[PDB]
């Protein structure tokens, strides 16, 4: 039979290339094919759509995101190919094999031999083709794990009638340059432009956000009886629109990215409609500046410390900052943009008490607030397993930023910005 | 026209498949016999073919970055340039970007 | 003669100045920009130092297809107008209204009815410079208001 091409807009080579690769004949098709595209590039949409449009295919889906190791991985190929071969050929009478057996990649072929000679009383050779969405994205993956999907077709008795035609598709370009040489047919998917990007999300969002019940609470409270569906898209798609001229430069060409600032200025946008906003998009733009003029991203005195907590963190900023030679230039009466050092106990706390406004000297609560500080993720340490503070290899490092603790001392009234 | 795509693909690589692997998208895609008359001739979907080929190289990454991904891109190489090691920071590239839109502005 | 509304926009100027040095600038470059106020006036018929000739003076010491200049020039003149109906509440500016008005602001200096077209058609390439750099944004007339940056 003759594959139909789909009509998918933005990726008129690929859906083309795809009927080159892929037909009824399994003596045509070849053992192995690949499809390139960096996340967001439609690869998984595309070849979705190109399978339901030709009905008459036979196709395994897995996904290695769920499948976090290449055990699960072989695993759920052959559990899924004997339900498939069951699903497909009910009548012919035939045996299980257990799919939690599978150990090695031998083993998977040993399987797949013994499953595809229950079917060799088959009228004609079937074309099959196992489908991994994203094989890059394995979790655990090396180099030498691919080679042995390539390779695996011609260990198979090549007079069966079950032909596995493997499909794989990868999202980086690191990963398929290792393997230029072997000459798999490949297709490519590059990144979606500015254009492409603001009318695929038009094209998917103006339905999701014409029926959402904000709207048309908010259309019964303000009475538009004039309010018809095709003005709901058209107020969707200046939305989206101005969401994309306001925001490509902070997502990029990315789909993904501007779908949650859709969601998220959605309500707030919805907020601002009212009777005088229905036909002026203008209006709606000029009472929702303060929308567009900030992200909302962000997930919301900024830290609340104690007097010596505050000064416990203003010492450590100097120390794992300034060298260990000025100490005792500047505080005895005798660099912003790079990685911190480290510093010890007795440094952090010998500045501690030349900065703390007649000693202060050291108790428990100053231990205690010290103590605090790393629980809260203020001061970091050397060490990951096992800690133990009193351990004397261990040092510290400030992982509080600049911006807050020039706030700090502002609050504290110490001039910090002296010191540099 | 085809014996020019043969012969620049002898002389950039000699191995046979790989030449293959571009003839059969051009035999597939070919609708009928009236249409491969035209299409065999000119032969003009190998240069299609090969530009995808090289589609998500670096140039075709860097052609869809949009302005302030390729400015803050620009400040990094900038950095990195100025660098001995060659290396960067996220610290020092939006300094260079606070410097390079400084300097614009003014 | 000092202006006396000059004297607040070149407190606020020096204030600007100073405030980028956080060489560098000192009183002595203040009364630098006085002085290079006065001899921009000297040049000039009016003692009268406007706030412009103290813009020029901040500009000359700060500062330490198409032409540079010429295209820089226009990208002032047409924010301004565009803040000005922004300020006023008045009906939003198109591309031929900008157009035009830039045109009338420089009537003296055009050479020829030749360079009439020659103008307006380098007008609409600013503009679109403009727009794909995202200093204007257009809405739907083909409405341009200042982007959100
Ligand atoms: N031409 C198109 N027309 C309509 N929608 C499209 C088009 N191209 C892409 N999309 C949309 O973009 C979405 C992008 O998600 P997609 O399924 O491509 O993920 P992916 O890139 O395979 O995933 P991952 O990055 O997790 O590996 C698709 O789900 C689809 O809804």
């Amino acid at each position: 039979m003759n594959v139909t091409t789909p009509e998918v807009a933005f990726r008129e080579y690929q859906t083309n290339c795809l009927a080159s690769y892929i037909s009824a004949d399994p003596d045509i098709t070849p053992s192995n094919l690949i499809l390139q595209g960096y996340s967001g590039t439609g690869k998984t949409y595309t070849l979705k759509k190109y399978f339901n449009a030709n009905p008459n295919l036979h196709a395994v889906w897995l996904e290695p995101v769920e499948l976090v190791s290449w055990k699960p991985l072989l695993q759920a190929i052959a559990r899924t190919v004997q339900y498939k071969l069951k699903t497909l050929y009910p009548n012919i009478p035939t045996t299980d094999y257990d799919p939690l057996q599978v150990e090695e990649p031998f083993l998977l072929v040993k399987t797949l031999h013994n499953i595809f000679v229950q079917y060799e009383s088959l009228q004609e050779k079937t074309c099959l083709f196992l489908i991994l969405d994203g094989f890059d994205s394995l979790q655990d993956l090396d180099a030498a794990l691919f080679n042995k999907y390539i390779k695996l077709n011609e260990l198979l008795p090549k007079d069966s009638k079950i032909n596995i035609k493997f499909i794989y598709t990868m999202l980086e370009t690191s990963f398929l340059q290792r393997y230029s040489t072997h000459c798999i047919p490949t297709v490519m998917f590059p990144r979606y432009n500015v254009d492409e990007v603001s009318t695929i999300l038009v094209m998917s969002r103006c339905g999701e956000l014409m029926e959402d019940s904000c709207l048309r609470k908010r259309i019964i409270e303000e009475q538009i009886t004039d309010c018809t569906d095709d003005q709901f898209q058209n107020v969707a798609a200046n939305f989206i629109h101005l969401i994309v001229q306001a925001f490509h430069s902070y997502t990029g060409n990315d789909i993904f990215a501007l779908n949650d600032l859709i969601d998220f200025k959605w309500p707030k946008y919805v907020s601002r409609i009212t009777k005088e906003n229905i036909f002026e998009p203008l209006a709606l733009y000029k009472s929702a500046i303060k929308l567009f003029l900030s992200t909302d991203d962000n997930l919301s005195q900024t830290y609340d410390l104690s007097i010596i907590s505050k000064y416990l963190l203003i010492a450590s900023y100097i120390c794992s900052y300034l060298e260990p030679r000025y100490d005792a230039s500047i505080f005895s009466r005798k660099p912003r943009y790079l990685q911190p050092s480290l510093f010890a106990i007795e440094r952090l706390l010998a500045i501690f008490q030349a900065i703390f406004p007649s000693l202060m000297k050291a108790n428990i609560e100053v231990f205690q607030n010290l103590s605090e500080l790393h629980t809260l993720k203020l001061i970091a340490t050397t060490m990951n397993k096992n800690i133990d503070y009193l351990s004397p290899k261990v040092r510290w490092k400030v992982n509080v930023p600049w911006e807050i603790i020039k706030e700090i001392s502002e609050s504290v009234h110490f001039n910090i910005s002296d010191y540099f | 026209n085809l014996n020019r795509h043969i012969r620049m693909n002898f002389e950039t690589f000699r191995s046979l498949p790989t030449l293959k692997n571009s003839i059969i998208p051009l035999v597939a895609t070919s609708k009928n016999f009236g249409s491969l008359c035209t299409a065999i001739k000119s032969c003009s979907f190998l240069d299609i073919y090969n530009k995808n080929q090289l589609s998500n190289n670096l140039t075709g990454r860097l052609q869809s970055l949009s302005d302030l991904e390729l400015a803050i891109l620009i400040s990094a190489a900038r950095v990195a340039l100025r660098a001995k090691d060659g290396s960067f920071n996220f610290n020092l590239a939006y300094a260079e970007y606070e410097k390079m839109i400084k300097a614009i502005n003014s | 003669i000092l202006t006396k509304e000059a004297r607040s926009y070149l407190v606020e100027k020096y204030k600007e100045l100073r405030k980028d040095d956080a060489y560098r600038i000192t009183v002595r470059q203040l009364e630098s920009m006085i002085r290079l106020s006065e001899a921009i006036a000297r040049a000039n018929c009016v003692d009268e130092i406007t706030p412009s000739f103290i813009a020029e003076a901040y500009d000359l010491l700060r500062q330490s297809t198409v032409t540079y200049d010429k295209y820089v020039s226009m990208m002032n003149m047409i924010v301004r107008k565009i803040a000005e109906v922004d300020r006023e509440g008045a009906e939003e500016l198109t591309a031929v209204d900008i157009v035009d008005w830039y045109l009338l602001q420089k009537e003296n200096d055009l050479g020829s009815l030749a360079e009439y077209w020659e103008e307006r058609r380098l007008a609409f390439k600013v503009i679109k410079r403009l727009v794909k750099d995202r200093i204007l944004m257009e809405i739907h007339k083909t409405v341009y208001v200042i982007h959100p940056n």
